[PDB]
């Protein structure tokens, strides 16, 4: 019965969400073309 | 009803090479490329 | 050995871990990718697009010179 | 019990202060060789033409040199690959003007060196040890390797080897970066984090191990007295230093086992400095660093600069102004 | 039970990610440096203060990308979102180096933060503060290179930028304009560098080939108890082979673990005051007795004024666009160069 | 900016005409620039005659002036010196001599245009084009 | 057979250590690995073959498996153009389908046939002490090696011959009639010093020593295999070796080594067994024919090539070498020893010649020195080719320069792996290789050095 909010799910979300984030956006300027 | 941890880590590692060879897909099409 | 958290391992290997992230993961990836795509990034951060570095009124880098009134300068820039 | 018996154990003998060995038979005679022509060149030799356009260097001590600037000069490019013992020299005179003294100096050096990883090995045998410390001290001999005798055999000739004296390793550096953007090559890089990380480990592990140690001395007296030599029991509690680097970080970042720990802290530098080798060895053979020169382009085809293109023009201004005289035609082939 | 000691208890709890009272100012500021460089290296342009390409965004690799330093114009103003240049226009204050301050600002505070945890965590479990100790050389380059050299300099533009090939840049103008490579105490850091690697790898490998036979598989790694009360290799066994080998070893290896923190430590130490000369363009750049002579004795040659030439040639090659506020109108006919190359 | 067509506008002739490339046919000059002559051309140098480079000035003092479409495209069917006296068509590539330069031998005479072109709106791109070896 | 740390000793990082003493699951990694090489040469030829563009020249394209079938006088004409892609073609697609007999067995020994030969057969079962067997296996494949050895003999002989850039009338296929059995030459190059000027075997420069040589080779290997088979190792060497598998691997990892730096080296500098046409020039050419250009044209403009007097006072176009040879001039000064099919023509007794240089030069001359000058084995990690300070628009990097890198890498590493196992099978074999025993620590029992 562990809990599900925690100060390591914050950790880890505050990194996570915005890095995939990132990552979907630099995967979008692999096909910006000039 | 576990999903054994071994598929995940290969589905994650599938995911992470298919990303990185995006960015370097990247390095020879678009901009930064040269051309 | 264990501060009291669920086991990382525990957590991804289950079955509600995934329905949630099956579509957050994705979710936030195409969010990125709307971000640049359709020009947002360009705006929020000034940078310039492909065809903007330079225009017809100045061929020569847009090199900040005044001490305080930047607006100014990078509107002549354009 | 014959004579060359007798003289077999003492060779392999594990009492001499310093260990022989079969490997030391060669290391010491080509080790004393090296230091006896190094000290003598970089105190007295004459200038050396290096790059075999008669434009003697001065690389000693009595021709103005300091210590900083003292090196002994690379061989003439007018030798290139030759070999050029004194033997085949008319004179010592000119032996010491086409830069002999470093043909000899290198190839003893880089001889002894070998033996010296070969005679670590022989000594762990002899003391009953495990036998890699050799397998470590292999990097640093691959990468002295490199600069002596990779590069200069890719590149054509002597000359082209690092210079024996500390600016003539700046020299060396700079005309590298000049030639090949070696800051750009991901070798290098590995070489960097392989030296970088192994210093931020040594002070890390250095750090826990003396912030953990256990009470064994008074305020009044070096702490390093609360070690004896040959002591039975552990000198610091590697428990609570886990517990403080695994609060530090997060507690799966942190090692438990000291020979996990200890084999991390070995291989990470050596496996650095492996690289760095190889990549100095590699563009020996001019597979040089990345080239991003106007890798960006606008709309119209006008290039937008990157860091790399500042780099790119410092490199410039080395190359143009290196070995000045050196060149007759556009392209620097070698 | 007062609310200090209840605040207190709840901060210093034994969770996965500790953060005491250090942690209210080392999380917000490294997320805040580390946001800020991930931020700048994906979608900001250097453009009106550098005329470079820096981020993702427009093209830059891992490599090439870099939160640049501010334009020269602006000094060494602090470049506050709310400060006079920017004005809160947070567009603008993207364009014109802003997030290199941010990025600097909150990563020495973050530095602070991080060095306060030391000390924090080292109180808690009850061990001496010498990896604290340790940090204060990684907090002297910090300081040193990326405040005191620029604070010295005419602006922020002359501190290193934020990225790869941003830091080659900085190396190489150093290396051009200060002759850092001649600095002693460069070389002294260089030697603390070098020499902390050496340590780790001899160490680690003497360690790992002096292992005693304390288990039956050839994997030795599971011979190993973190609470067993004795030494996991002989340091008898380890102290004579250096001594037969080297002709000196260890003895003592309390005195061998903090050598391994003194020497890198103090490296750091010691290039940092090097640096600090060179904020105030106090190098060691030159050796006058060798420049006198070459003056005077055009047949005097040395590797010292080859790299001289080098320097020379590397500074007008490189400050026109370098420099690109300065606005340096080199024709070609001026820079220098060797014969044909 | 865009690549304009004020930009792809370049003499066709001596005697004042002009034409545009399209985007295509600039991209292709730029390809067929990159595969055959940057080996010797890269940035509009000649590694192995800069006396005789493609900046614009040098192509505007060969004989006839080699700074319109159809000379650089006779220049590439029959080259010759700068001077126009000696036969380089054994020294040069050349579409007229299949047998000693194979790679060119694909290259038809709208592509010979292309890279006519191209070479002729490079140096509108970049002031170091047709500069010194190392510049 | 033991598939876990509990039961071997041995982790997960160190498995196939756990197949020592398994002899057919041995065998089975062996066959299956033999079958990824094969595969790889299959594979990556039929890319090479997909990606070729014929007329283009080979070393333009990224190739280093094709090279190797054209300077074996398949699919090539006169000066290495181009003739027929089927043979290239042939030999990939018998690489690719022999692969998969060879994964099929690998995969058949490795999971379900014996773990152990030793009792199945005499004759496959060998056990690592057991020197005789051993020697026998030494010799087995000594005998395919030596008829591999004559196999290319007979390829250059009898089967279409092998391509000799040094042929008379430009470089072709030749067939070899006299290869040189004369064993002073073949066994002096082995004797020739490892330096400029010499460079020992590197400097084999004519097809009709390089097959006399591997009919030595052959015939040395197919009589070392007979003895090997009907032998048993000397007392000496039962004394001063480990017989061991490991120990033996570490041998094989030495001589690994010691080849993959020979082969770096062979392909950096020798152009005869690596043509230039396929390879590209080596950099001693390229800078060699960056000198011989600006003689030229310089020479056209009318300058005098003999009595032009450079900068520093040597002369700018032609010097004298240490030794008196009339050389090229420049930096290029320290390639003076290298020998070219385009160059050689115009050297005399006493090195370059006035005459020939001032009346014989021809059009090819010049059009291959431009080439391989503008070819110069120089280039970046993502092939930006020439000199590092170059723009972004050639995309070049010399096969000699990959293959040169790639086999002083892997030369090292397996150096690296030589004195990993060398040293781990004679601590395994005097029975510390686990750790030193806390009762018997050899130091407690021995006298302070002082
Ligand atoms: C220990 C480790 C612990 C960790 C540390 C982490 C904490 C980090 C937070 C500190 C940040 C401080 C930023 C200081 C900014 C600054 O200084 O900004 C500089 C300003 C001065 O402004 C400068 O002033 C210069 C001189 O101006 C004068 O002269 C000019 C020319 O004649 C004009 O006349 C001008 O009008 C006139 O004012 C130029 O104008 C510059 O462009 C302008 O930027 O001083 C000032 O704000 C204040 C000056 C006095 C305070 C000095 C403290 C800072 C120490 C800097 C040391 C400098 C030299 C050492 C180098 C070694
Ligand atoms: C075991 C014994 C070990 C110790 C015994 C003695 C030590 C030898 C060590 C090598 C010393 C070489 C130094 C100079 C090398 C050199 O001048 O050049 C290399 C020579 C090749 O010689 C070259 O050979 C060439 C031959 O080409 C000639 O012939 C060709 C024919 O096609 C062409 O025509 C060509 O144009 C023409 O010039 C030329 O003669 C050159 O002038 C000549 O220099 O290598 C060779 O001879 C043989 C190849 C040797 C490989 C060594 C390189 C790697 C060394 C190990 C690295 C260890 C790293 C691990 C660190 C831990
Ligand atoms: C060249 C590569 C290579 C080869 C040939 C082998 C071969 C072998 N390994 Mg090793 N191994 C390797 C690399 C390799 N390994 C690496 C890189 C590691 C580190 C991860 C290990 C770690 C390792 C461990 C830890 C162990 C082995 C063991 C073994 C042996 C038993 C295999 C077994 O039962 O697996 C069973 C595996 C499977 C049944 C999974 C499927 C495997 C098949 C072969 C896939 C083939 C697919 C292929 C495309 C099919 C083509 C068919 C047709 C076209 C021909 C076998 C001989 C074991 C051993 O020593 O036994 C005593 C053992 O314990 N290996
Ligand atoms: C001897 C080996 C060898 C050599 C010399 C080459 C050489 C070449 N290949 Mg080939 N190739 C090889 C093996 C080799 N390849 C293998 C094994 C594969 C299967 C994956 C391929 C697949 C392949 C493809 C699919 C293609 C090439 C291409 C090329 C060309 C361009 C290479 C390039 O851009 O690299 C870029 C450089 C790198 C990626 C650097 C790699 C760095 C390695 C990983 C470092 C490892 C070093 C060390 C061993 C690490 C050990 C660590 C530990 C021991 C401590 C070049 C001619 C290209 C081409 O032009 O084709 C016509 C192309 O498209 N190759
Ligand atoms: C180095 C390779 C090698 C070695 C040493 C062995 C050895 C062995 N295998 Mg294996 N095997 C191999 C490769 C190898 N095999 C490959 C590639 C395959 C896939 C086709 C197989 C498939 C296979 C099966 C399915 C079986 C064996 C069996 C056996 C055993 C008895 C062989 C036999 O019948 O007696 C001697 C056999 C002959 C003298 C005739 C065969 C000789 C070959 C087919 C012709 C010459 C080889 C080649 C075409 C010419 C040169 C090769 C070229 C690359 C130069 C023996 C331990 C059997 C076993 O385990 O028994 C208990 C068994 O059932 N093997
Ligand atoms: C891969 C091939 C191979 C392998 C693994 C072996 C393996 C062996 N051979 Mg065999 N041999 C081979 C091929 C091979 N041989 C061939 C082709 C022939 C025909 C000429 C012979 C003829 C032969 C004879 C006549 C004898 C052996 C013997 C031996 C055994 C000990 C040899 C020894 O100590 O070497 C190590 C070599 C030495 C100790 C000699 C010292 C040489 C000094 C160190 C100079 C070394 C040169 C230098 C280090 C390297 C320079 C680099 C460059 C030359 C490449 C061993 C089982 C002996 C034996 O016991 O017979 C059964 C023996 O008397 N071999
Ligand atoms: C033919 C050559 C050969 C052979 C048969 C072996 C065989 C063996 N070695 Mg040795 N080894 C070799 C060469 C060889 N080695 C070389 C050249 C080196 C130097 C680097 C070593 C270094 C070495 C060490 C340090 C150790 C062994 C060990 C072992 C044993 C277990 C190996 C295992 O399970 O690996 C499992 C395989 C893996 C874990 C995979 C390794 C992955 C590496 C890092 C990738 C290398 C780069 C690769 C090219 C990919 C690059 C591409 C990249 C972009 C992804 C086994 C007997 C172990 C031992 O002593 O056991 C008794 C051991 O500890 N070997
Ligand atoms: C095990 C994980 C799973 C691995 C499998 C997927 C992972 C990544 C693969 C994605 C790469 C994209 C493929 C390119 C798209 C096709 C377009 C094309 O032909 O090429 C596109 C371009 C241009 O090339 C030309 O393009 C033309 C027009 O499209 C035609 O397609 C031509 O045929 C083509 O040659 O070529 C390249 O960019 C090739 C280089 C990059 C491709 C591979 C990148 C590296 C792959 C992964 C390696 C890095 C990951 C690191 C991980 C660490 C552990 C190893
Ligand atoms: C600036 C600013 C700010 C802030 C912000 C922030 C905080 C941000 C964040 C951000 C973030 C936080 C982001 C992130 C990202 C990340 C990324 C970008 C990632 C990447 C990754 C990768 C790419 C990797 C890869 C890899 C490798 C290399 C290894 C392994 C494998 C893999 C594949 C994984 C504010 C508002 C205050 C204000 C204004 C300014
Ligand atoms: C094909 C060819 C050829 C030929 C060649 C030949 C003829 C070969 C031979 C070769 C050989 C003939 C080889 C050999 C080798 C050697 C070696 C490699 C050795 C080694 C040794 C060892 C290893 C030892 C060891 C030891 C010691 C040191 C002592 C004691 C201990 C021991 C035992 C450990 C030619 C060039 C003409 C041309 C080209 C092609
Ligand atoms: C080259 C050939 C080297 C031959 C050297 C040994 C000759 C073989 C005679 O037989 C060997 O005699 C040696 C003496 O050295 C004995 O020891 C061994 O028991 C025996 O195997
Ligand atoms: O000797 Mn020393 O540094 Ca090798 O690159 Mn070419 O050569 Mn010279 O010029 Mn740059
Ligand atoms: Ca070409
Ligand atoms: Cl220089
Ligand atoms: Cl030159």
């Amino acid at each position: 019965t562990y809990p599900i909010f925690t100060v390591r799910w914050l950790a880890v979300h505050t990194l996570a969400v915005p890095s995939v984030f990132f990552v979907g956006a630099i995967a979008a300027m692999q096909f910006i073309q000039r | 009803g576990r999903i054994p941890l071994w598929v995940v880590g290969v589905v994650a590692g599938i995911g992470a090479i298919g990303v990185l060879g995006l960015f370097f897909y990247g390095a020879y099409a678009g901009l930064g490329s040269s051309m | 050995g264990t501060t009291g958290e669920r086991p990382f391992s525990d957590i991804v290997t289950s079955i509600r871990y995934w329905v949630i992230h099956s579509i957050t993961i994705p979710m936030l990836f195409i969010a990125g990718w709307l971000f640049v795509s359709t020009g947002l990034a360009y705006d929020a951060f000034g940078t310039p697009r492909p065809d903007e570095y330079f225009t017809q009124t100045r061929q020569e880098l847009p090199i900040l010179q005044e001490r305080y009134d930047i607006n100014q300068e990078i509107q002549e820039f354009n | 019990a014959s004579l060359w018996e007798q003289f077999c154990q003492w060779v392999t003998s594990t009492n001499n202060r310093i260990y022989v060995g079969w490997f030391g038979t060669l290391m010491i005679p080509t080790l004393l060789t090296a230091t006896t022509c190094f000290i003598i060149a970089f105190i007295a030799a004459p200038p050396v033409d290096i790059d075999g356009i008669r434009e003697p260097v001065a690389g000693s001590l009595l021709y103005g040199n300091n210590i900083i600037s003292g090196a002994v000069v690379p061989s003439s490019n007018a030798i290139g690959l030759h070999f050029y013992p004194i033997w085949e020299a008319a004179s010592l005179d000119e032996w010491l003007y086409n830069g002999g003294p470093y043909q000899l100096v290198v190839f003893h050096f880089l001889i002894g060196i070998f033996c010296y990883m070969g005679r670590q090995w022989e000594l762990s045998y002899r003391l009953g040890m495990r036998p890699w410390i050799c397998v470590a001290y292999s990097a640093p001999v691959s990468a002295a390797t490199a600069v002596f005798l990779i590069y200069p055999i890719g590149q054509g000739s002597f000359s082209d080897g690092m210079p024996l004296g500390i600016s003539g390793t700046f020299n060396f550096m700079i005309n590298f970066q000049a030639e090949h953007n070696i800051l750009m090559h991901p070798f290098h890089m590995l070489g960097v984090a392989g030296v970088f990380g192994g210093s931020l480990f040594s002070a890390m592990h250095g750090s826990l191990v003396t912030s953990s140690l256990v009470r064994e001395t008074t305020e009044v007296e070096s702490q390093n007295y609360g070690y004896k030599f040959g002591q039975e029991e552990e000198t610091y509690n590697i428990v609570a230093a886990h517990g403080y680097f695994g609060r530090l970080i997060f507690q799966y970042a942190s090692f438990n086992n000291s020979r996990s720990l200890h084999f991390f802290l070995g291989a990470w530098p050596v496996i650095g400095i492996w690289f760095t080798a190889m990549g100095v060895s590699t563009m020996a053979f001019n597979l040089n660093g990345f080239n991003f020169n106007q890798s960006i382009l606008d709309s119209q085809g006008r290039v937008i600069g990157t860091w790399a293109d500042v780099l790119n023009r410092a490199n410039i201004g080395f190359e143009v102004m290196h070995e000045r005289n050196a060149h007759n035609f556009p392209l620097d082939l070698a | 039970r007062g609310w200090f000691d209840v605040l207190d208890d709840w901060l210093k709890r034994d969770r996965f990610v500790f953060i005491g009272w250090s942690g209210l100012l080392l999380f917000p500021c490294a997320f805040m440096a580390l946001g800020g460089w991930l931020t700048g290296t994906t979608f900001v342009t250097s453009w009106y203060t550098h005329g470079l390409a820096s981020s993702y965004l427009e093209g830059a690799n891992f490599l090439t990308v870099a939160v640049s330093s501010p334009a020269d114009a602006f000094g060494h103003s602090l470049l506050f979102l709310w400060g006079p240049e920017a004005q809160g226009n947070l567009t603008r204050w993207f364009q014109i180096g802003g997030l290199w301050p941010f990025v600097a600002l909150h990563g020495a505070f973050g530095l602070i933060g991080f060095m306060l945890r030391q000390f924090e965590i080292s109180r808690l479990v009850g061990i001496r503060p010498y990896n604290a100790i340790a940090f204060s050389g990684p907090i002297a380059v910090f300081v040193s290179v990326f405040l005191m050299y620029p604070l010295g300099q005419s602006s922020w533009f002359f501190a290193p930028s934020f990225g790869v090939a941003g830091i080659f840049r900085f190396i190489l103008f150093l290396q051009g304009f200060h002759n850092w490579t001649l600095n002693p105490f460069h070389m002294m850091g260089v030697a603390g560098i070098l020499g902390g690697a050496l340590l780790c790898a001899i160490h680690g490998a003497t360690v790992e080939n002096t292992l005693f036979e304390d288990g039956e598989d050839s994997n030795t790694f599971r011979a190993f108890e973190p609470t067993q009360a004795e030494e996991t290799y002989s340091m008898v066994t380890a102290n004579r082979f250096w001594s037969q080998i080297f002709g000196i070893a260890f003895s003592n290896k309390r005195w061998l673990h903090f050598f391994m923190l003194f020497v890198p430590v103090t490296g750091l130490w010691m290039s940092s005051v090097g640096i600090v000369g060179l904020a105030l363009n106090l190098r060691a750049y030159d050796f006058v007795s060798q420049e006198l002579r070459a003056a005077e004795d055009p047949e005097f040659e040395t590797f010292y004024t080859k790299n001289i030439l080098l320097n020379e040639g590397m500074r007008a090659w490189m400050a026109p666009q370098d420099q690109p506020h300065e606005n340096f109108i080199f024709p070609e006919e001026v820079l220098p160069r060797g014969n044909a190359l | 900016v865009e690549l304009t067509e004020s930009t792809r506008t370049i003499p066709l002739d001596e005697a004042g005409g002009t034409t545009t490339l399209t985007a295509r046919q600039f991209t292709n000059g730029q390809k067929i620039f990159v595969d055959t002559c940057t080996q010797c051309h890269l940035q509009g140098k000649t590694k192995t005659n800069n006396n005789v480079s493609l900046g614009l000035a040098d192509l505007a003092g060969a004989e006839p002036r080699r700074d319109n479409v159809l000379a650089l495209v006779e220049f590439l069917k029959n080259p010759k010196s700068y001077d126009g006296e000696d036969d380089y068509s054994e020294l040069h590539p050349n579409i007229s001599r299949p047998d000693i330069y194979p790679e060119m031998r694909n290259y038809t005479e709208d592509d010979i245009f292309d890279v006519a072109g191209y070479t002729l709106i490079a140096p509108k791109l970049d002031e170091r084009w047709g500069g010194t070896i190392y510049f | 057979g033991g598939r876990d740390l509990p039961s071997t000793g041995f982790a997960w990082w160190s498995g196939n250590a756990r197949l020592i003493n398994l002899s057919g699951k041995l065998l089975g990694a062996h066959v299956a690995h033999a079958g990824l090489i094969v595969f790889w040469a299959g594979a990556m030829t039929l890319f090479e073959v997909a990606h070729f563009i014929p007329e283009k020249p080979m070393y333009e394209q990224g190739l280093i498996l094709l090279p190797h079938i054209a300077t074996l006088g398949w699919g090539v004409g006169p000066a290495g153009e181009v003739t027929d892609i089927f043979p290239f073609f042939v030999v990939g697609v018998l690489h690719l389908i022999s692969s998969a007999v060879l994964g099929l067995g690998g995969i058949y020994h490795a999971l379900r046939g014996p773990e152990v030969l030793e009792e199945y057969s005499s004759f496959f079962g060998y056990d690592w002490k057991d020197k005789n067997q051993m020697t026998n296996i030494i010799g087995y494949h000594l005998i395919l090696l030596g008829c591999g050895a004559l196999l290319l003999v007979f390829k250059a002989m009898f089967f279409g011959g092998v391509y000799d850039t040094w042929a008379p009338g430009g470089g072709d296929v030749r067939v070899i009639t006299n290869p040189t059995l004369n064993p002073a030459i073949i066994f002096g190059y082995l004797l020739k010093a490892p330096f400029g000027g010499e460079g020992w075997i590197i400097s084999v420069n004519n097809m009709e020593d390089i097959i006399g040589g591997h009919i030595w080779i052959g015939l040395i290997c197919i009589s070392g295999g007979i003895w090997h088979i009907l032998t048993k190792p000397f007392g000496w060497a039962r004394r001063a070796l480990i017989w061991s598998g490991e120990a033996y691997l570490s041998y094989s990892l030495g001589a690994l080594s010691l080849m993959g730096f020979i082969a770096s080296v062979f392909v950096w500098f020798n152009n005869t067994a690596y043509p230039s046409e396929f390879y590209g020039p080596t950099g001693m050419e390229a800078s060699q024919s960056q000198a011989f250009t600006f003689l030229v044209r310089d020479q056209r403009l009318g300058a005098n090539i003999a009595s032009a007097q450079g900068p520093t006072g040597l002369g700018k176009y032609l010097m004298r070498s240490p030794s008196g040879e009339i050389i090229f001039g420049g930096e290029t000064m320290r390639f003076w020893d290298f020998r070219g099919p385009w160059l050689e023509p115009l050297r005399g007794p006493n090195g370059l010649d006035l005459d020939k240089l001032r009346n014989d030069i021809q059009p090819w001359q010049v059009r291959r020195a431009a080439e391989y000058m503008t070819h110069a084995p120089l280039g970046s990690l993502n092939s930006v080719g020439g000199v590092i300070t170059d723009v972004n628009s050639f995309n070049y990097v010399s096969p000699r320069a990959w293959l040169a890198t790639s086999h002083f890498v892997l030369g090292f590493f397996f150096l690296v792996g030589h004195l990993w196992h060398a040293g781990r099978a004679r601590a395994a074999a005097a029975g510390f290789e686990k750790g030193i025993d806390r009762e018997t620590e050899p130091t407690l029992f021995m006298p302070d050095l002082d």
